[PDB]
């Protein structure tokens, strides 16, 4: 009795770090197809948050897991709904092509570029001649008139996607299995790295919207009282900085066009829906932000950048700097057809340390070569009529630009366009954790012989 | 009322060993195959500690007793300074070397001890 | 002679808790992944009321008996036109709200109520 | 010092059945799908016995004593040329036809008896 | 050997027209002619 | 020695060593490489 027996204890609360594979779980409720979600083990109505005590666990993000296979489970699963689309071979013929009107307007003076070349009917042995028109990027002439060639047959083989799936995203949650949990980080203000104060354990995380888009996180969570600066190692001109807004601030994109549609056979089997002529009169497809907000909202982000770089420093910021398309410019998906913008009108005026509306001009790709890979291309039908989608902003993506000595005031400019920075300004508050429920302590017991 | 699921994990070790049916209860419950890898996983997690307890002789226990004696060696410690100022995710790291001996010694000289003493008392 | 398997369904409560290993035995005993849908769908719903009588004291064992009083404000009836006269399918139907109730009384005051009286019994 | 895995499979009967701890942790511990099904494999022949022995009374031991007589004509010998000029191996052979007898016998005769016993005694 | 074992004093409401054992006949044969028939010899130059 | 019924012409003998033998198999030329695109976006290395 006074010597001390082992008793051994069966569910006592212990959890040390791990890392598994996550599954999907997401329904609410005629939607025929997305990019795949089905079943998908559809969820329960009310989410179980509980509350711990008197614990505090160091947080990290920059080196968890959820994000490096939330990445896999895109590109994965893009590729899987779009092999068995009609592919297509027999576009990449040398084709002839003229510009169009007078068309002084001199916002689209050269931009439609009518094409006429030749495609293979059903039966082998007879051919078929037709008409379309392709925007200006996505020819490029063969160095008075000239030929042209699709952008890229050289490098990636074309296919189609199927006309009936739809790419407007739907909610997602990821679960954990059985006999693991996902800690939960519950304060107002956090800087992405150190010790959480107060925990909270669920099971399934809340609902990720998968959009795609770069230097301006579209369609996002939100955030409290003030804005907060999220980085690695900043002092260091590689490494972005992944600003969170706390109002939002709508967008207006649209187009004005009306756009026919017509569709022959290639053969034998599968059809081909080009693009047809456009009836009405021609404008540029914009985008609206008013200014009175967009003022407010740049106003409330320079107030926060001042405890990162010293009180007395005069920010300015520019334009982007050059590359290829998808980094220099503002870049989304509005109900099937990709835009790129400009955003060269908001990242102006330079600040000192002491209604309108602002138009986008954004021009349009019909083929895409999204998730920065070589040797997979897409094309993509298009719409009928009008396109119109309401949007708003949470979130910039900004990337400072160098310099040797702190010699009045570092600039800022937009870009990264890095597709794993889309995915971090939601997976911030999320550890994965695994229960060892086994557990040894002394007592004064004994074991009846 | 009971807290729930880890709920008493910053708690002292005295009162969080009253709630211990709550940890036990819900730890069991083409890309189907990852909620198929996910299945498999969380059975075969289960079952091993469950085949690990059943050659303890606390077959179907949560508080079962045992007869080793404590060697004193693995902990210096009283017995009032171990159930009222420490927690579990604590006591944990301090016995952790010294737990390759225990799980080797609660079984070995025991139940090949009892069933080999049974089988010499229930001869008569 | 035993019936077989699901065989005394449309007898009475009385008899058909006499041959109740019957239905025991027999509860676990690119086209082959339907096959391993099914062995892994047959094992998890076998291991979960196994869990479920573990944590009830009856580990086990096929007729169990605990301690939880009978409230009579689930059932009117009176033990014997119980016993006799009505089936196993039709009793099922009458208690079937009243049953969320009763899995949650049986486990908390019963295991969390026996261990920490046997730990507070086998001090001395 | 114990032998390891299988190691005492050529000794007698009466010195292998001392070591049977061994032979009880070691049992359950596009070409990733030979691996799923070998884990699945793996945890279904473990489950079918960890039903049988749940069956026989004998629920989480490895020496489980149990009452029904041997008829002595399943197998003539003594007690003392059984325990020492026989191995594990060979008794297995001369009793093989006799097993499905036993096996039905083992718990038609006992759980259906006993747990008809208790509930006929514990009424009082 | 099958094994029918014969109930007693038991009815059941029996109905066809709303099983699941047809909607899944149906699938495993349009789901198994077509895995059948992939690695087959394909003729697109026949349509001439 | 290692075989299945031998005294049968028909069936292989599987010789076994003891202490090994080296071998030096190589090739002198020094063959250039080029690169032409079948197309389109499928490469086709010949042996120049
Ligand atoms: C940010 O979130 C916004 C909502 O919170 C998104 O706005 C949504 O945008 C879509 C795109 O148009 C609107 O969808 C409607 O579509 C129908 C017809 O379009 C298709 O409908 C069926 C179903 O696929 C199909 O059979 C048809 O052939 C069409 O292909 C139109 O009639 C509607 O007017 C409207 O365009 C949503 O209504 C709209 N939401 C709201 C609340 O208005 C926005 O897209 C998100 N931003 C990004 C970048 O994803
Ligand atoms: C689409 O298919 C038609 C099929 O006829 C193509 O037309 C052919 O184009 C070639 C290339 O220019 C012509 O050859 C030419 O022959 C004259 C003869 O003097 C020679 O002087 C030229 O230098 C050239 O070799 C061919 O005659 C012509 N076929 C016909 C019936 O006129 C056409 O080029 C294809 N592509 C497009 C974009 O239309
Ligand atoms: C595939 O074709 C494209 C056509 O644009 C090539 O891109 C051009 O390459 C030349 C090479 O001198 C550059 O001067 C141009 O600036 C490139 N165009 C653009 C828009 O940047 C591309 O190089 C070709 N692929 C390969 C592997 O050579
Ligand atoms: C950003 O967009 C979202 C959805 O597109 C807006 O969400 C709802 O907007 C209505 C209109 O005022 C509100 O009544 C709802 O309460 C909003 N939903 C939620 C969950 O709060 C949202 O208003 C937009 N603006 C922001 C966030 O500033
Ligand atoms: C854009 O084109 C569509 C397609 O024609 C027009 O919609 C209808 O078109 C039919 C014939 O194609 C006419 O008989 C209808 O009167 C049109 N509808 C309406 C409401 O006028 C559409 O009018 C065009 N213009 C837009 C959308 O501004
Ligand atoms: C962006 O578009 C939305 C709706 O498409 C505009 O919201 C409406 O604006 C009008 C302005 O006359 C108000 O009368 C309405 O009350 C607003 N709401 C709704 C639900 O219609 C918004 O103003 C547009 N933004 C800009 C900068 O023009
Ligand atoms: C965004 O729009 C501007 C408006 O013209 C584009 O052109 C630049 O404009 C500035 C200021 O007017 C000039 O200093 C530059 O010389 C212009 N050209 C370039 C190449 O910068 C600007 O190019 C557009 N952005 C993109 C990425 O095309
Ligand atoms: C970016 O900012 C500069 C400076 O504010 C703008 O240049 C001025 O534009 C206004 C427009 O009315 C003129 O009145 C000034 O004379 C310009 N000043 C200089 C020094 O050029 C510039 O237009 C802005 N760019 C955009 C695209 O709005
Ligand atoms: C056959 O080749 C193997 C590997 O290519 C040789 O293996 C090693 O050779 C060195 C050189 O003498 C020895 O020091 C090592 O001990 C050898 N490895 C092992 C595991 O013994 C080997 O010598 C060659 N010759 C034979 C087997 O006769
Ligand atoms: C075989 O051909 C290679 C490929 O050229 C030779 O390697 C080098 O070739 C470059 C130009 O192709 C010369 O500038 C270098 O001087 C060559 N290297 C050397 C070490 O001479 C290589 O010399 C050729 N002969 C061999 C391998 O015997
Ligand atoms: C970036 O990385 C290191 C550590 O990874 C960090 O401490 C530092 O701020 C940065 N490096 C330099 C040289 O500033
Ligand atoms: C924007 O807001 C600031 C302060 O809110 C004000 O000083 C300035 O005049 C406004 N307009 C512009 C164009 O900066
Ligand atoms: C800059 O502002 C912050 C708060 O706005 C203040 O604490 C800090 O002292 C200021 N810098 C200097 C050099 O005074
Ligand atoms: C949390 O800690 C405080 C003091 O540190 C203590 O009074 C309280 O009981 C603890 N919480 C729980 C649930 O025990
Ligand atoms: C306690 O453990 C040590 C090994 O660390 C051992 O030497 C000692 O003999 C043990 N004491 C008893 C009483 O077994
Ligand atoms: C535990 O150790 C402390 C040492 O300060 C002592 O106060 C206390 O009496 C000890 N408890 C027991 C039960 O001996
Ligand atoms: C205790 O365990 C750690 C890691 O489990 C090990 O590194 C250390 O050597 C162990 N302590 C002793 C005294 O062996
Ligand atoms: C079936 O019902 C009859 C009367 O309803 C009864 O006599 C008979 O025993 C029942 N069958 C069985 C197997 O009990
Ligand atoms: C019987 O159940 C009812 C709830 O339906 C409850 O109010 C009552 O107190 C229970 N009786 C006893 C003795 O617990
Ligand atoms: C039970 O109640 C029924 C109602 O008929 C009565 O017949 C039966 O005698 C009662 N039995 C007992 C033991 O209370
Ligand atoms: C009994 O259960 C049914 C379905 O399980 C439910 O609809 C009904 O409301 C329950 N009865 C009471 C009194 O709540
Ligand atoms: C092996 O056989 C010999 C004699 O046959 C016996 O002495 C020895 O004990 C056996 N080995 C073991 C491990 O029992
Ligand atoms: C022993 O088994 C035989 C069947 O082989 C049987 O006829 C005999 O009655 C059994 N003996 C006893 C005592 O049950
Ligand atoms: C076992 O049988 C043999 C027969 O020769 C005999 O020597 C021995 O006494 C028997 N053992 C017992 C315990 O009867
Ligand atoms: C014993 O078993 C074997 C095979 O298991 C069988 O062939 C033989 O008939 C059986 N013996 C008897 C007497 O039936
Ligand atoms: C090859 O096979 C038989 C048995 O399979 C073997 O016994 C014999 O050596 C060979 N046959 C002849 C005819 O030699």
């Amino acid at each position: 009795a006074e010597n001390l027996w082992v008793t051994v204890y069966y569910g006592v609360p212990v959890w040390k770090d791990a890392e598994t594979t996550l599954f999907c779980a997401s329904d609410a409720k005629e939607k025929h197809n997305v990019w795949a979600t089905h079943a998908c083990v559809p969820t329960d109505p009310n989410p179980q948050e509980i509350h711990l005590e008197n614990v505090t666990e160091e947080f990290n993000m920059w080196k968890n897991n959820m994000v490096e296979q939330m990445h896999e489970d895109i590109i994965s699963l893009w590729d899987q709904s779009l092999k068995p689309c009609v592919k297509l071979t027999p576009l990449c013929v040398t084709l002839q092509c003229t510009n169009y009107a007078p068309n002084l307007l001199s916002n689209m003076r050269g931009e439609l570029k009518q094409c006429s070349f030749n495609m293979t009917t059903e039966l082998r042995d007879k051919k078929q001649k037709v008409y379309s028109l392709f925007y200006r990027l996505d020819v490029v002439q063969i160095n008075s008139n000239k030929e042209y060639r699709l952008i890229n047959c050289n490098t990636s083989a074309i296919t189609q996607a199927c006309p009936k799936v739809s790419f407007e995203p739907i909610p997602i949650h990821y679960c954990a299995p059985a006999g693991f949990a996902i800690l939960k980080c519950k304060d107002k203000k956090f800087n992405g790295t150190g010790p959480c104060p107060s925990v909270s354990t669920v099971q399934c995380t809340h609902g990720i919207k998968p959009v795609v888009s770069t230097q301006l996180l579209l369609n996002g969570s939100l955030a409290e009282e003030e804005v907060i600066i999220r980085s690695e190692n900043i002092t260091n001109n590689a490494k972005n900085i992944l600003v969170q807004l706390n109002t939002p601030v709508q967008i207006n994109c649209t187009r004005p066009n009306n756009n026919t549609v017509k569709s022959i056979r290639i053969g034998p089997g599968q059809a081909f829906y080009y693009f047809g002529d456009i009836i009405g009169d021609i404008r540029m497809a914009h985008c609206n932000v008013s200014k009175a907000t967009w003022n407010e909202t740049l106003g409330k982000v320079v107030k926060q950048l001042r405890k990162h770089f010293g009180n007395n420093t005069i920010i300015r910021f520019a334009q982007s700097s050059g590359g290829d398309l998808e980094v220099t410019t503002h870049s989304f998906n509005c109900g099937g057809e990709f835009f790129y913008c400009n955003t060269s009108g908001l990242f102006n005026s330079t600040w000192i340390s002491n209604n309108d509306s602002i138009v986008l001009p954004c021009r349009i790709k019909q083929i895409i070569n999204m998730w920065q890979r070589i040797g997979q291309a897409m094309y993509a039908p298009p719409i009928q009529g009008v396109i119109r989608c309401v949007s708003n902003i949470t979130g910039l993506i900004l990337t400072r630009d160098g310099g040797s000595t702190n010699s009045t005031t570092e600039t800022f400019r937009p870009g990264g366009g890095d597709m794993r920075d889309n995915w971090r300004s939601e997976l911030y508050k999320y550890k994965v954790v695994k229960i060892e429920p086994l557990g040894v302590a002394p007592t004064r017991c004994k074991r009846r012989v | 009322v009971s807290l729930g699921f880890l709920g008493a994990a910053g708690s002292t070790m005295g009162a969080a060993s009253m709630t211990l049916t709550v940890q036990a209860r819900n730890l069991l419950s083409h890309w189907g195959i990852k909620q198929l890898q996910a299945r498999v996983l969380a059975v075969e997690h289960y079952l091993r500690d469950q085949q690990l307890l059943g050659i303890w002789g606390c077959s179907g226990k949560l508080i079962c007793c045992t007869n080793v004696p404590w060697n004193s060696s693995w902990s210096n410690r009283n017995l009032s300074e171990i159930w009222d100022n420490m927690t579990w995710l604590q006591w944990d790291k301090e016995i952790s070397n010294y737990t390759q001996i225990i799980y080797g010694l609660l079984e070995e000289s025991q139940n090949q001890q009892e069933k080999n003493e049974q089988d010499l008392l229930a001869l008569d």
